[PDB]
């Protein structure tokens, strides 16, 4: 069975710094190239990040410009997200989404702005 | 479109690399010119019409 | 591969664009042909598909 687990969310005040993690076992995970998912209330969901194959080669959006910082276990095939220097407008919910196939998304993570 | 702007540009340098590569274009079509080897070619005046 | 879709005129032997002069050239004397089909329900998803 493959599967997905959340762990991270919870509140948080701006300016902090803390582990965003999604756990996943049964199949490689530089097979190919993941990505991540948010969502906030307003018109459709909205992009954030994802690195590829053969070196890190991460990429951000416009809005996200050198904050994200990400450390990378390759050992044991597990994520480490990093973040820094917030403020309030991305109260989301987090997922991680990636291909081995059929189409693969968790159930996510809460993440609050106070 | 009925009283398009007219622009009459000489006396400078011209890139039109940068134009080609800008990509913020959907067409760039071009009859009586190619899209490079512009730069090194250069003519008495050029007419902008907007 | 995967394209969008002002990008299926650059697929083309003879035709200019940036994807066509960096991603896939098509020679001059080309012999062949291209099959291109919508696949807004398999390279398409809420979010974005990056």
């Amino acid at each position: 069975q493959v599967q997905l687990v959340e762990s991270g969310g919870g509140l948080v005040q701006a300016g902090g710094s803390l582990r965003l993690s999604c756990a996943a076992s049964g199949f490689p995970v530089e097979s190919e190239n993941m990505h991540w998912y948010r969502q906030a209330p307003g018109k459709e969901r909205e992009w954030v990040a994802a690195i590829y194959s053969t070196g890190g080669w991460t990429l951000y959006a416009d809005s996200v410009k050198g904050r994200f910082t990400i450390s990378r276990d390759n050992a044991k095939n597990t994520v480490y997200l990093q973040m820094n220097s917030l403020k309030p407008e991305d109260t989301a919910v987090y997922y991680c989404a990636v291909q081995v196939g059929y189409w693969y998304e968790g159930q996510g993570t809460q993440v609050t702005v106070s | 479109v009925y009283a398009w702007n007219r622009k009459r540009i000489s006396n400078c340098v011209a890139d039109y690399s940068v134009l080609y590569n800008s990509a913020s274009f959907s067409t760039f079509k071009c009859y009586g010119v190619s899209p490079t080897k512009l730069n090194d070619l250069c003519f008495t005046n050029v007419y902008a019409d907007s | 591969f995967v394209i969008r879709g002002d990008e299926v005129r650059q697929i083309a032997p003879g035709q200019t664009g940036k994807i066509a002069d960096y991603n896939y050239k098509l020679p001059d004397d080309f012999t062949g042909c291209v099959i291109a089909w919508n696949s807004n329900n398999l390279d398409s998803k809420v979010g974005g598909n990056y």
